[PDB]
Parts: C-alpha cells; sequence; structure tokens
C-alpha cells in the first residue's frame, strides 16, 4: 500500500526503490455533481466526506 | 539588497524566489538542496566487545594439599579438588593413590580481536546542520557548501548566502546510540558497570586501549572428572555474539522521515522535516536599471492544456510584444502553480511558452513577466497513470480550491437554502411586529 508521503522499499542487496501516487481519479471534474462528488471523493476520501 | 526566503528541506525539489527592487528589473533566483547533513557529537561511554577465557594449566599435587589466593582479575575464581587421580598416556600422573589434590583456576579479559571486531556505546546531544545547495544566479549554476548554524556565509559572485537555522530539531539518532562497524541503533545500553550475564554488555571496556574491564560472566569451575586432567567450567556465552544474531534492523532501514543514516562520522542525510530559512545579499551592481532593460506590453493568455500531474503538466502560451531584445524573468504570483523556466528571451512580436505544474482543478494563476502582469486561465483533467517513481513538484492543495464548476453548484444550493430561510424569517418578523402594534 502506497502512503501520500511516498514509500521506500528495499529487495536484497540492490539499491532502494522509491514510489510516490499521483492525483488520479475514474472521476471527473467540471462535470455533473455526480461526477464531481466521485472526483473529489477518490482523491480525498476522508475530508470530501466529512465537508459534505 | 537583502533578500529573505524559505525553501523547505526536501531534498531534489527545487523552489524560486523573485528579487523585488523597484526601479530595477525584476531577479529570479532558483535554488535546490542536494543534501542535508545532521552530524551529531557524540561522547563514548563503553566498549562491547567479545571475551576470552584463559585458563593456564591445572596444578597438581599429589601426597599434598594445594593452595590458591585472591587475584584482582576482571573475573577470575580458583578451587582446590581432591581425591583426584589423573592419568598420562603412559600411565598414572605419580606414585602415590591417595591424599591428592588439584587446583584449578580460569579468569576473564578481552580478546585480541577488540581491536576490530567492536560495538560502542554513545550518548548523544546535539547536532550540526549543514548543506550543499545549488543556486541559479543570472544563468549560471554555481554550487556552494555551507554550514547551516546560520554561521556560515558562502561566495557565489560576489553575493552573500546564510544558510540557516533550520527550523526544527528531530534527529533520528536518539538519546543513546550503540554504533556498530556499519549501522546506527538506537538502544538502552546497560549503564557502565552493571551489565547482566548473557546480553549486550557482559564484557565492558572504557576506552579501546584502557586496561579496565568488568566482565560478569558467571565463571563457575566444576570438578575434574575421574581420571582425566581437564579443567572443567561453565559459564554464559560472550554478549557481543549473541546480540550480533539478532540485531534487529539498523536504524538506517528504518528511521521515520526517509533519512540515510550513515557512519564514520555518525551522520544523518536527507531528513525531510521543516523548513530551512536562506538569506541573501546581492550587491547594487548587479540590478539592471529598468529603461536599459526589456519592457514588455500587450500580453494576453492561453493555456492549451492542462494536466495536474506531479511532472510538469502543462504548457501556457503566452502573446508579448517587446522593445529589444534581451533576457527576462519569469515568476508566478500564485503558490499552487509553478513555472518551470525562470528566465525566456523575447523579441518583437511573437508568442513565448512556459511550462507549468500544479494540482488545481481549475487553474488561475497570474505570471509575470519583465514588470507585467498577464493572467491565465484553463481546466485541467486528472492523470491516467497511477504510481510514479519521482518527487512532486506541485505544492499541496488546501480546502479553499474546490473546482469552478464545483464552486457554482455550492453557490447555488447554499443560496437556495438562504432564501428559503430568509423569506422565513421575514414573516415572522411582519407578524410579530403586527401583533405588537395590534392591541
Ligand atoms: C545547470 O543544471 C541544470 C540542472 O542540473 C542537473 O542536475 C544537477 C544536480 C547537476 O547534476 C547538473 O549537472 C545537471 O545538469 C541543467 O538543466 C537541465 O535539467 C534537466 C534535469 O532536470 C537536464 O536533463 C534532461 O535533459 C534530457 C535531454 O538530454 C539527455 O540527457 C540524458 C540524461 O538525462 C542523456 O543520456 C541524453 O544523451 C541526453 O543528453 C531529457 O531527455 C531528460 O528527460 C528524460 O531523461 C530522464 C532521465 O534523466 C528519463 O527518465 C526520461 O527519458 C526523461 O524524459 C531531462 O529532462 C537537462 O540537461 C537540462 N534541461 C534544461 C536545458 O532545461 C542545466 O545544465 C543548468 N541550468 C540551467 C537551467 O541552465
Ligand atoms: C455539487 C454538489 C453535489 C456539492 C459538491 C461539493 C464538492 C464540490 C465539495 C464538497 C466537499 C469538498 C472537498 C472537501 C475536502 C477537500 C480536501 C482538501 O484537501 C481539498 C479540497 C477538498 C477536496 C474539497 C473539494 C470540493 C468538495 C468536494
Amino acid at each position: 500500500t502506497v502512503p501520500t508521503e511516498g514509500l521506500e522499499v528495499t529487495w536484497g542487496n540492490n539499491e532502494p526503490y522509491k514510489y510516490w501516487p499521483q492525483l488520479s481519479t475514474n472521476g471527473t471534474a467540471h462535470g455533473h455533481p455526480h461526477e464531481i462528488i466521485l472526483y473529489y471523493y477518490e482523491l480525498y476520501p476522508t475530508m470530501t466526506v466529512v465537508v459534505v | 539588497y537583502e533578500h529573505v526566503t524559505v525553501i523547505p528541506n526536501t531534498v531534489g525539489v527545487p523552489y524560486k524566489t523573485l528579487v523585488n527592487r523597484p526601479g530595477y528589473s525584476p531577479m529570479v533566483l532558483e535554488m535546490e538542496l542536494l543534501s542535508v547533513t545532521l552530524e551529531p557529537t557524540l561522547s563514548l561511554d563503553y566498549i562491547t566487545c567479545e571475551y576470552k577465557t584463559v585458563i593456564p594449566s591445572p596444578y597438581v599435587k599429589c601426597c599434598g594439599t594445594a593452595e590458591c589466593k585472591d587475584k584482582n582479575l576482571p573475573d577470575y575464581s580458583c578451587k582446590v579438588f581432591t581425591g583426584v587421580y589423573p592419568f598420562m598416556w603412559g600411565g598414572a600422573y605419580c606414585f602415590c593413590d591417595a591424599e591428592n589434590t588439584q587446583l584449578s583456576e580460569a579468569h576473564v579479559e578481552k580478546s585480541e580481536s577488540c581491536k576490530t571486531e567492536f560495538a560502542s556505546a554513545y550518548r548523544a546531544h546535539t547536532a550540526s546542520a549543514s548543506a550543499k545547495l545549488r543556486v541559479l544566479y543570472q544563468g549560471n549554476n554555481i554550487t556552494v557548501t555551507a554550514y547551516a548554524n546560520g554561521d556560515h556565509a558562502v561566495t557565489v559572485k560576489d553575493a552573500k548566502f546564510i544558510v540557516g537555522p533550520m527550523s526544527s530539531a528531530w534527529t533520528p539518532f536518539d538519546n543513546k546510540i550503540v554504533v556498530y562497524k556499519g549501522d546506527v541503533y538506537n538502544m538502552d545500553y546497560p549503564p557502565f558497570g552493571a551489565g547482566r550475564p548473557g546480553q549486550f554488555g557482559d564484557i565492558q571496556s572504557r576506552t579501546p586501549e584502557s586496561k579496565d574491564v568488568y566482565a560478569n560472566t558467571q565463571l563457575v569451575l566444576q570438578r575434574p572428572a575421574a581420571g582425566t586432567v581437564h579443567v572443567p567450567y561453565s559459564q554464559a556465552p560472550s554478549g557481543f555474539k549473541y546480540w550480533l544474531k539478532e540485531r534487529g534492523a539498523s536504524l538506517q532501514h528504518t528511521a521515520p522521515f526517509g533519512c540515510q543514516i550513515a557512519t564514520n562520522p555518525v551522520r544523518a542525510v536527507n531528513c525531510a522535516v521543516g523548513n530551512m530559512p536562506i538569506s541573501i545579499d546581492i550587491p547594487e551592481a548587479a540590478f539592471t536599471r529598468v529603461v536599459d532593460a526589456p519592457s514588455l506590453t500587450d500580453m494576453s493568455c492561453e493555456v492549451p492544456a492542462c494536466t495536474h500531474s506531479s511532472d510538469f503538466g502543462g504548457v501556457a502560451v503566452i502573446k508579448y510584444a517587446a522593445s529589444k531584445k534581451g533576457k527576462c524573468a519569469v515568476h508566478s504570483m500564485t503558490n499552487a502553480v509553478t513555472i518551470r523556466e525562470a528566465e525566456i528571451e523575447v523579441e518583437g512580436n511573437s508568442q513565448l511558452q512556459i511550462s507549468f505544474s500544479t494540482a488545481l482543478a481549475s487553474a488561475e494563476f497570474r505570471v509575470q513577466v519583465c514588470s507585467t502582469q498577464v493572467h491565465c486561465a484553463a481546466e485541467c483533467h486528472p492523470p491516467k497513470d497511477h504510481i510514479v517513481n519521482y518527487p512532486a513538484s506541485h505544492t499541496t492543495l488546501g480546502v479553499q480550491d474546490i473546482s469552478a464548476t464545483a464552486m457554482s453548484w455550492v453557490q447555488k444550493i447554499t443560496g437556495g437554502v438562504g432564501l428559503v430561510v430568509a423569506v422565513a424569517a421575514l414573516i415572522l418578523i411582519v407578524v410579530l411586529c403586527v401583533s405588537f402594534s395590534r392591541h
């Protein structure tokens, strides 16, 4: 699982790998209200819910 | 000119700043941290090492009693056993088969290997900060190394940079550190003079060359089995050896905040906590007068494409009209949008192109080039590759910013509710007041 701050992974004696998430979503912005709520929900799973 | 800015301690991320000196063309500097180091001051308490048990030949005295006296060795005992009748390869040890005694003794001392294989127990207190900084000054990129205490100032092309002092002092190293050959482990060393048998601390010495060794290894001598000369002993196994096998994981692999811990000297590299303030003094000579510099007029902005991705997402085309051919400076005036290109070249009437990376869904950014401000607006669509291997370059986003089509729907709904409340309130106000007039 990848944290929003990024994840570091070390495999054996190899140099460590670093990963970061992007703000990807299956929702849309600038569209219909039911498409916009999904856009923000997926990107911000906690606050979107609290604010709404 | 005195200029002060603050840059986050995240390594490998460029941040940019604008120097405002009215009457002169604006200067833009780009600075990036290449490395940040925290170097703690350590004080050695003691060294833990492997011990060896020394057992000198036994003394065999037949037809008589042997005796031994106390010695001042680190861990020593002696015992005399009676009724011993040992044999040699060629027959019984001696003529006498009665009233025989044997003296056995043993002691513990540091092995010769303690000059190569050892763990040092240190106390930690405070740490000095330093950093490797790369600053783009007028189109040259110069690299400067400075302490971040706030006490070192470095000279780049006749300009003064005084890095520091760091905002927060979280240090990965804890209060007590045990350092083996290559890695630092946070642990609570047992205090000097109190090591329990069989764990870290069975044999402890104050300095590598010191001759005072305190060892509590439980050596108890035992009776020689009949028919032989062996001097049997029972001892807990070496403490250091057991720690080496069951070490756990060193701080380098388990520290918080992405630190890398390296040794000789013990140091922490690239920890991402806090903001390091940078203050720059720029000599008056470098600044260039407004009249000499190119001046830009008639600017309009159209954003062909926007994608909110960590890498530089969108291109913006800006149309400029310029007095003369010269270098010019570009800087965003809103925090969210960051513009990759510091300087672009302008001539005649043409289009300049700047690349922007942002995390804002609908973007409203004012970009200023050579003292004129042009406003650019666009709609951004989300990125479709889920995980990337490079650090995020856009700054973070806050609840203030919601997308434009989002705002409109919020305003309308909230407004509709508000009107209903207001109409209702007016009705109450009227009825209540009329009732007061009525008697
Ligand atoms: C002073 O330094 C600027 C940045 O300094 C860089 O890092 C410093 C710590 C130091 O090491 C310094 O020496 C480095 O130059 C520098 O501006 C530059 O910034 C870019 C990095 O941000 C840099 O790199 C790119 O350019 C290539 C095209 O050139 C290729 O480079 C490859 C190695 O990366 C070679 O193998 C090729 O033969 C070829 O020369 C792009 O293609 C790169 O993107 C692609 O590369 C990455 C891996 O690096 C891959 O994953 C992908 O294919 C990716 O798409 C990358 O963008 C540029 O050299 C340069 N960019 C400019 C000109 O804006 C300047 O030299 C200087 N300051 C300025 C701004 O003048
Ligand atoms: C159109 C109707 C259904 C109302 C829609 C409300 C939407 C547009 C509002 C309500 C909740 C809001 C979100 C609440 C919390 C956050 C997390 C913050 O870090 C970024 C802003 C963000 C993501 C807000 C974005 C816009 C938002 C999703």
